[PDB]
């Protein structure tokens, strides 16, 4: 069963061979498979409620004790303490589905779990596990070409964000922010369409800024053309607001220079003292008129000054903001078309930013104070700032608009748009089921396998829906033969119509496609591991 | 474990099997070095300090402290081996030892256990078939003789080895006045009849064969004659001793006058008993149980030698022997109580013999049948047992010698022939069985492998050798004199092992091979092993 | 099947998984304990509650204020932290409310 | 024994003296093949293994499976021992080499029990193996051709059979022909420093790319890198160790001055000492700027102000390969920045790969470089990946070298059976049995196909036995078909050099444990 | 398992087993062939199935 090498010698003879062989564990053979499968199983049957519209959301505690609730099967399976090494590579491959996708990071750990499920079935009828995951291979070739066949197109222009809403919108529709839902939809569109080289290239999201402030409502969350900042003006008596500001973004401390090498200024008289002294003086003076000379209104540096420069900035009527970080000081030059310069003598009038409102802004009874910068003329950086009534909300919206920025990203790397509701999962399955029609006999039970396998996603869509899965996915299948239509799917908010193409139920291309490669190949790797040797020892 | 949830171990396929092979081989190596006229004793210690010296397999397996199943399996084929035959209980390990390892090769290049079985049954069935129409010599074209060389060949690989030549005679000797003829008039040799004593003191050469019967007892009193020549003997089953009312018979006194007869007769009783044996002319009187000291001193004063406590089989056998009849009870069919002479036997002699500060009792030449003793003689108790052991394994080999007039060569060349005719045989059963047919015969010459190993001789050269002149036997018609060709480890050379006198009786060597193929069977039937927690 | 009660335990020494009528049993009295412990401060006729921390100063407060008594609990009910949280929230945004909110979440 | 006064070695000092510790070694052996066997051919599976750390690495690999076993028996680390030997000199074959060790031993296993010299064993290999090893030098397939599609389809097939028993073997052709791509465009050491093996998760495994050029991951911007562009369509590039920020001009350097006016003189000094090295780095028409040391805020938004790109921290590899493909040199004076040391390629950018962000420099025909960018679900994944195109790799370098070619599915195992058997049947017959051994063991690998396969190995090798003695000499075992076939007309290659030198690290690793007659463990300080 | 995964309620799973219970009975009835007792080498050679399957087999 376990422990190793047991023999001990025939003759009498110590037989030590590895170390802490007794200590250690090995399972080999079927057995370990059927381990594995048990693994997988319990991990995708975890995730298979947090699937679809109405499906339900997991609460995390992670080891101080902080709460997430979620719905993301990535976030779920990352903050899930698993110690069986299957479960790490299903948390893996959720984590490899977010990184290439942004979305479908639970539809594959179902669907994984679910062709393990069949292969354990096909293992226990004598086939090799290769066998099963080369049918799988074939199976899933034919499932993404199919795909590629019924596949939609939609048009990912500035002009028609509607097809982008729609994706947003069916993205967004499994997550608590539906409350909200084409307000949140339509944000994430006009995010990714503000900061992208649309000639599908590709989306750089530090240029979206998600910023969230406990306080307020939801549909308070918004989309800033511009920046936020988690500060507020240098001095209290400063203006709370500017308009028309023209900003100097400033690397530089408002402090006397320092050479960066270790320098020693001797003072051997008075007058040196005094040299010194108005040198002092005389630099505090001289970055401030320099400042003023290139005509800025408002002065952002990013090390923070000390109290002359301060008063002398609130004298002149140069509101500034001190301690702003470099990510920051790059959105705000970007946002304001501005440049970053490193040292006063540098500054002009061409290398500041312009924004057309810079305020100063409060949250109740709280003292915390932040920092707008939009009205800009053409920004291409970006803020979505999130309200909302606790951490646990704010903190899941957030993750749902990563999903739905990078299923609007998605758009703009490949237009091509399949029809969710399961309906490309059961029309891959009729795919996979015609062409196993035709293979031989032996690799025809696992091509059916991976089909009853891809009929698992609307399965757990009618359950969570409180449907019979048996029933209305038996319905919509024999719809889809006669019929040709791979748009018809499962009612998850009974709508009446079984047609998605109807109802705007819109999956990426893309997104199915990587959801069936990489369970397909993470399902390979699995299957063909036999042996497992853990250290097993239960220490500390 | 997991899905099952069984309290226990579980150890499943080629895991339990190597398992159990290596449980097997465990067993067969601590013997191996046991085997043949080179083989060399064991020193077992019992963890106190007891100790015991053996060449016997069958001994040293009963020693062990085995845990192991598939070991135990061999402990107890050595113990049935022992129990059915006497001899052979080492060769029969290593045998089925070697058939484990072998099937166990062929199950893991995937031939089904179930054919490794059916091959191992065909080829015994089939060795045991040649063995008794090819290999096998009748005791009477060869006369007394080939008793002694059986009885020699037994002994050799034991302390009584070289002195053989004197040993095989005694062995012989007993084994011959042990004979008794039964109903079908089928001559039966039941050893275990023969005596055996053990007394360190003179030499191995000293031990004595006495034509009668020794026991390990003396007379009950010092006053009693130690020497009597024409021996009257009353073999009795009961005690003498003074007389004890039974459990529901009280004495309750209500004349005082009667209490002093009362008591009388609980010793005259006894008395009246004795008087009616000493009536008769009985001048030895051994009782199972015990004799009060004054019945001691009857037997005293009549001249007669009294023995107490003397063991039912050795009164079993003094009254066979003698002509004597046990008696449990003075009682007749007619309702009294009465001792005739007719229920005697007779000797020519009982005496109470010295034996190295330890004296026993000597029945000489008694009528109505010859019994026999043997007193091993040696340096101190652990020879003594040794020599024991191997007398034991001596005169089984010529019991059974005797009972089937049957010998078959040793010296692997009963091996030898079998691995030739096997090999040969394989090719027309099957295609996996005949694997298993091959591999059996290929197995069979781990005996005189082994045999040479232990010689400290090429083994290789020797059986190649040994094989060669076999398979000249068996392909060429005018040569099958080359059948008796065996080892010799004296020499490290191939010898004509029937001109030299190394037989061995031919149930040997059957029941060897059959106890063997079936344990290997058992054994290779294993798939599966559960080991449950212990209960506490 | 299921994550926890599975032949295979699939967890590290210390972790555990509530399942949906489980999750669910804890999550609604954790958030009722809280309810039923904020509320009868609710109202003209509310009354007070002691505060007294265990620490090495033994801090004591005496509050009507459902804010700061959800604050200074110690909490170990996710569905409880998040009514906490949502209490704090409240007193952030305006500064009455917090126990009007936590009893009408319970 | 008895207890001395004085006892010769350490108290603790364990001794195993005799025929019983070689069988013990022997069968310690046995267990470290039966540890990999399971991983050999097509039909091979994955082994998990797990560390004291808890992470877990999964690998068809056998050098690696037994690095990774602890294992500490001294006979058993020396099969552990001749895998890394193999993973060494060839890069394939590590787990046949343990198969045949271990079945050597086996095979000797019985001789070895009935008392046979060790010494007679030790000279029946080695003749053996010259034996099997000049056999496979004299029949392997050399095209003396020269021809350039010829010796790259010799190169495909070589590369698809080292992958076709790997986690990517449903995709080995595609692997293949990006091996030799690989290997076709480093100069003269194949040096394998010069191929690039990125890994990002996410994607499938033909969504991995191979990019003639290089191509490597974001380096720790600062402010300003967004404000930089990022495609550039002929761009000159400077390759520098150079720190470019404003930094002590030395560290045991200290400055002294009595004047404020020298005090502002020494802080414009250093800023233009920076600003002097970013305006020769400017002037050099380079667009694109990569440091091995760090690039500040200031110099980062200076190029950003000119519209160049730049990054610092770039690793030291990364840089060689830039320098292979671009063609320049690395620099760690700004002075001379001459169109001779600065690189070039048709290609700059910077895009998004899986969640990470990659500067791909592509376009550079010159290129000695390749790197290849592999995609998948896990670390061990791609990590495993990465070995089996290491193995296929490590086999087109070999097969570039020396073009000679033999089949397999056991085909070359079976024709140097037949050899050596043939060979055993004309000697005196000692060391008959000895090298009738040494063929039946070589048979190991062919069986523990059919084994791995699913097969009955037994009639498989009879019909391969029987097709090898009829005349013919490529015959192995096909498995698709669960029968045998001409593997060389299948293109099951393998260089020749791979068997060569697994018989000749087998039969060593054989000879060496059969010659250990004594084992003695001091006790550990 | 994989029923009551597809929704089936386990009343049902049970009550459709006894109708496929039924008609199993059905079916091994038909394939029946009665025989007589005295029919000797029917009795020996159901013997020798119930045989094979263990360790006396050889000597069935
Ligand atoms: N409005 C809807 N109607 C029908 N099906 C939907 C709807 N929204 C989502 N789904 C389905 O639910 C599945 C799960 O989507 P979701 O939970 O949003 O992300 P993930 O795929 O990462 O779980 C998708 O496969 C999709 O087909
Ligand atoms: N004098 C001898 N010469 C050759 N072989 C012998 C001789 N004596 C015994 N043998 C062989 O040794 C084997 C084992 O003998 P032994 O060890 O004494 O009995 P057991 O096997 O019962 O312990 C026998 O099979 C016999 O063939
Ligand atoms: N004179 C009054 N008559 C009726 N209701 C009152 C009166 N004064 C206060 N209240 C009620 O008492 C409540 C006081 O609630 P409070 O304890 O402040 O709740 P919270 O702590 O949630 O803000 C208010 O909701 C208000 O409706
Ligand atoms: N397509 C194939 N058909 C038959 N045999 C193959 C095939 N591909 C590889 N093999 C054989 O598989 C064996 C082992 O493969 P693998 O374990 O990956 O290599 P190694 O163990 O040598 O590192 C080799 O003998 C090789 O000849
Ligand atoms: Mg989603
Ligand atoms: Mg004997
Ligand atoms: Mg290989
Ligand atoms: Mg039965």
């Amino acid at each position: 069963a376990s422990m190793g090498t047991l023999a001990f010698d025939e003759y009498g003879r110590p037989f030590l061979i590895i170390k802490d062989q007794d200590r250690k564990s090995r399972l080999m053979g079927l057995e370990a498979l059927k381990s594995h499968i048990m693994a997988a199983k319990a991990v995708a049957n975890t995730m298979r409620t947090s699937l679809g519209p109405n499906g339900l959301d997991k609460m995390m505690v992670d080891k101080d004790g902080d709460v997430t609730v979620t719905n993301d099967g990535a976030t779920i399976l990352s903050m899930m303490d698993v110690d069986h090494q299957i479960a790490k590579l299903m948390v893996e491959l959720s984590k490899s589905q977010d990184d290439e996708i942004g979305d479908g990071t639970t539809g594959v750990v179902v669907l994984a779990g679910a062709l393990l499920e069949e292969a354990e079935q096909l293992l226990d009828r004598g086939i090799h596990p290769i066998r099963i995951a080369d049918g799988y291979e074939q199976a899933a070739r034919v499932a993404i070409e199919h795909l590629d066949k019924i596949s939609d197109s939609v048009l990912v222009d500035i002009k028609d964000t509607e097809p982008l809403i729609q994706t947003a919108k069916t993205t967004l529709g499994s997550k608590v922010v539906n409350s909200c839902h084409r307000q949140m939809a339509e944000i994430a569109v006009n995010a990714v369409l503000t900061v992208a080289d649309m000639e599908r290239r590709d989306v750089d999201f530090e240029l979206i800024k998600v910023e969230g402030k406990v306080g307020g409502r939801l549909e308070d969350t918004k989309l800033i053309k511009g920046v936020i900042v988690d500060k507020d003006f240098s001095h209290p008596q400063m203006p709370k607001k500017v308009e028309d500001a023209k900003i100097a973004i400033l690397t530089c401390p408002f402090e006397p220079p320092k050479p960066k090498t270790k320098h020693k200024l001797d003072v051997t008289s008075v007058e040196d003292y005094k040299a010194l002294q108005k040198y002092e003086k005389e630099k505090f003076e001289e970055m401030i008129q320099q400042i003023k000379e290139t005509g800025a209104n408002l002065a952002i540096c990013q090390w923070g000054f000390d109290d002359e420069a301060n008063h002398l900035l609130l004298q002149n009527n140069l509101p500034a903001v001190r301690w702003v970080g470099g990510p920051e000081i790059e959105l705000i030059a970007i946002a304001t078309g501005g440049r970053i310069v490193p040292r006063f003598s540098e500054l002009t009038a061409e290398k500041l930013g312009f924004a057309g409102l810079v305020q100063e802004i409060s949250f109740g009874t709280t003292k915390d104070k932040m920092l707008v910068i939009e009205q800009c003329k053409n920004s291409r950086a970006v803020t979505i700032f999130i309200r909302g009534g606790n951490k646990m909300i704010i903190e899941e919206a957030k993750r749902s608009l990563h999903d739905a920025l990078c299923v609007i990203r998605n758009l703009i790397r490949d237009n091509r748009v399949v029809y969710g509701g399961g309906a490309a999962e059961i029309s891959c399955a009729l795919a996979v089921s015609q062409e196993a029609d035709k293979c031989p006999t032996l690799e025809q039970y696992a091509m059916r396998a991976f089909a009853d396998a891809l009929e698992v996603i609307p399965m757990a869509l009618s359950e969570n829906s409180g449907m019979n899965p048996i029933q209305t996915m038996t319905e919509v299948r024999a719809r889809q033969v006669k019929e040709m239509n791979p748009a018809l799917g499962i009612d998850c908010l009974h709508k009446g119509t079984n047609d998605m193409k109807q109802q705007h139920v819109i999956e990426t291309l893309i997104g199915k496609k990587q959801q069936i490669s990489l369970a397909t190949q993470m399902v390979r790797m699995i299957l063909k591991i036999d042996d497992i040797r853990k250290p097993g020892e239960s220490e500390e | 474990e997991g899905p099952l949830s069984v309290f226990g171990d579980r150890s499943t396929g080629e895991t339990i099997r190597s398992q159990n092979v290596m449980a097997a081989a465990s067993i067969a190596n601590i013997v191996k070095s046991s085997l043949g006229p080179v083989g060399l004793d064991k020193m077992l210690v019992d963890d106190i300090g007891d100790v015991t010296i053996t060449n016997d397999g069958a001994t040293i397996l009963k020693l062990l402290e085995v845990e192991h199943p598939a070991a135990k399996v061999l402990c107890e084929l050595a113990d049935l081996q022992d129990k059915e035959v006497g001899d052979g209980t080492t060769s029969v390990v290593i045998i089925a030892a070697e058939l484990l390892k072998n099937a166990d090769e062929l199950v893991k290049q995937k031939i089904h256990p179930t054919s490794v079985i059916s091959g191992y049954r065909l080829a015994c069935k089939e060795a045991v078939r040649y063995i008794n129409e090819n290999l096998i010599v009748n005791t009477d074209e060869l006369g007394r003789d080939c008793l002694i060389n059986a009885a020699k060949t037994s002994m050799s690989s034991k302390i009584i080895g070289i002195n053989g030549d004197f040993f095989a005679n005694m062995v012989v000797d007993a084994v011959l006045a042990i004979k008794y003829t039964d109903i079908r008039g089928q001559p039966r040799y039941p050893v275990n009849s023969v005596n055996i004593l053990k007394a360190h003191g003179r030499s191995q050469m000293e031990s004595m064969l006495i034509s009668g019967y020794a026991l390990n007892c003396v007379v009950g009193s010092q006053g009693m004659p130690k020497r009597i020549v024409n021996a009257k003997i009353a073999c009795l089953d009961f005690s003498l001793q003074k007389t004890k009312m039974k459990l529901g018979v009280q004495v309750v006194i209500t004349d005082p006058e009667k209490l002093d007869q009362i008591r009388q007769r609980e010793s005259d009783i006894t008395k009246e008993r004795i008087q009616k044996i000493l009536a008769t002319g009985a001048n030895v009187i051994l009782t199972t149980g015990g004799i009060d000291d004054m019945c001691l001193k009857y037997f005293v004063e009549a001249g007669a030698m009294a023995v107490r406590r003397v063991l039912k089989r050795d009164l079993k056998r003094i009254a066979k022997a003698s002509g004597a009849t046990i008696l449990s009870t003075l009682a007749n069919l007619e309702g009294e109580e009465t001792f005739e002479a007719a229920m005697l036997g007779q000797a020519e002699e009982v005496v109470q013999e010295r034996i190295c500060d330890d004296e026993l009792i000597l029945i000489k030449n008694t009528k109505a049948r010859t019994s026999a003793s043997i007193i091993l003689r040696g340096a101190n108790d652990f020879m003594c047992d040794e020599m024991e052991r191997s007398l034991h394994d001596a005169l089984c080999v010529v019991k059974r010698v005797l009972e089937s007039k049957s010998v078959v060569p040793g010296g692997g060349a009963v091996e030898a022939a079998l691995s030739i005719y096997l090999e040969n045989y394989a090719t027309s059963m099957g295609s996996r069985e005949q694997l298993a047919i091959a591999e059996f015969a290929r197995s069979l010459l781990v005996i005189p492998n082994t045999l040479a190993v232990n010689a400290a001789q090429d083994s290789t050269d020797l059986v190649a050798k040994l094989r060669a002149f076999h398979n000249e036997a068996q392909v060429n018609p005018e040569r099958k004199n080359l059948k008796w060709i065996g080892l010799d480890l004296s020499n490290g050379k191939p010898r004509d092992n029937k001109q030299a006198g190394v037989f061995e009786p031919t149930i040997v060597k059957v029941k060897s091979l059959k106890f063997a193929t079936e344990a290997a069977i058992t054994i290779l039937r294993i798939d599966d092993l559960i080991k449950l927690h212990p209960e506490s | 099947a299921s994550l926890s009660l599975a032949p295979v335990n699939i967890f590290k020494a210390g972790a555990d998984e509530e399942r949906a009528e489980t999750a669910r049993l804890t999550s609604f009295i954790g958030a009722i304990a809280i309810g039923d412990l904020v509320k009868s401060t609710l109202g003209p006729k509310g009354m007070d509650k002691i505060l007294l921390s265990s620490g090495r100063d033994a801090s004591l407060m005496v509050t009507n204020d459902g804010a700061t008594i959800l604050k200074n609990i110690g909490v170990d009910n996710p569905a409880a932290k998040v009514l906490v949280d949502m209490s704090r929230v409240q007193d952030d945004e305006v500064g009455d409310g917090t126990t009007s909110v936590t009893v009408l979440a319970a | 024994m008895m207890p001395t006064p004085v006892i010769l070695l350490k108290e603790g000092t364990d001794s195993s003296q005799g025929i019983p510790q070689l069988v013990s070694n022997i069968s310690a052996c046995q267990v470290i093949a039966e540890a990999v066997r399971t991983t050999l051919g097509p039909r091979g599976m994955d082994k998990l293994i797990v560390d004291g750390r808890g992470k877990a690495t999964i690998s068809n690999d056998g050098a690696t499976i037994l690095k990774l076993l602890d294992v500490v028996h001294p006979a058993a680390k020396t099969l552990v021992d001749i895998a890394k030997s193999q993973d060494a000199e060839v890069g394939d074959g590590t787990t046949s080499v343990t198969l045949l060790a271990a079945e050597f031993l086996k095979q000797v296993k019985p001789y070895v029990e009935e008392g046979l010299h060790p010494q007679i064993i030790i000279r029946a290999f080695r003749t053996a193996t010259q034996l099997a090893v000049n056999k496979i030098k004299e029949i392997a397939v050399t095209v003396k051709k020269a021809d350039k599609v010829e010796q790259r389809k010799l190169l495909e097939k070589c590369a698809m059979t080292a992958l076709s028993s790997k986690l990517i073997s449903q995709q080995k052709a595609f692997f293949a022909k990006m091996v030799v791509d690989a290997v076709m465009m480093l100069d003269d050491l194949l040096q394998l420093k010069m191929i690039g093996i990125k890994k990002v998760q996410g994607g499938a495994l033909e969504d991995s790319q191979l990019v003639a050029g290089v191509a490597f991951k974001k380096t720790f911007s600062y402010a300003g890198f967004e404000m930089q562009p990022k495609k550039y369509h002929n761009p000159k590039i400077a390759l520098l160790n150079v720190e470019l920020e404003l930094k002590a001009e030395k560290d045991n350097a200290e400055i002294r001055v009595h004047t404020v006016e020298d005090y502002q003189a020494i802080v414009d000094a250093e800023w233009n000492i920076l600003y002097d090295k970013l305006e020769k780095i400017h002037h050099s028409g380079a667009k694109v700027v990569l440091s091995k040391l760090p690039i500040g805020d200031v110099a980062t938004q200076y190029f950003a102000d000119r519209d160049m790109f730049c990054a610092g921290r770039v690793p030291e590899e990364d840089l060689k390969r830039t320098m292979m493909a671009c063609g320049g040199s690395i620099q760690t004076s700004v002075n001379a920045l001459s169109a001779d040391v600065l690189g070039r390629c048709q290609v700059f950018e910077e895009t998004q790969i899986g969640g990470e962000r990659y500067n791909f420099f592509t376009g550079c025909p010159k290129a000695k470089t390749c790197t290849f960018i592999l995609r998948g679900g896990a670390e061990q994944f791609m990590e495993e990946t990465e070995r089996s195109l290491h193995d296929a790799i490590m086999i087109v370098r070999r097969a570039i070298k020396n073009d000679s070619v033999v089949a397999g599915g056991g085909a070359i195992e079976m024709e140097l059976s037949k050899y050596l058997r043939d060979y055993s049947r004309t000697i005196p017959g000692k060391q008959q049995l000895l090298i009738g051994a040494y063929a039946k063991a070589l048979e190991i690998i062919p069986r523990q196909l059919c084994d791995n396969a699913g097969f009955d190995a037994t009639n498989i090798l009879n019909k391969l036995r029987a097709r090898h003695a009829q005349g013919g000499t490529w015959y192995g075992v096909d498995i698709n078909n669960e029968d045998i076939a001409d593997n060389f007309e299948a293109f099951v290659w393998e260089p020749a050099m791979v068997r060569i030198n697994a018989l000749t690290a087998a039969s060593e690793a054989a000879c060496l444990i059969v010659s250990v007659d004594e084992t003695i463990k001091n006790p550990r300080s | 398992t994989k029923l009551l995964q597809k929704g089936i309620h386990p009343t049902i799973i049970s009550e459709s087993f006894q109708k496929a219970l039924e008609k199993g009975i059905e079916i091994l009835t038909d394939m029946s062939r009665p025989v007589e007792l005295s029919d000797r080498e029917t009795l020996l050679n159901s013997a020798t199935t119930s045989l094979n399957s263990k360790v006396v087999s050889q000597y069935s």
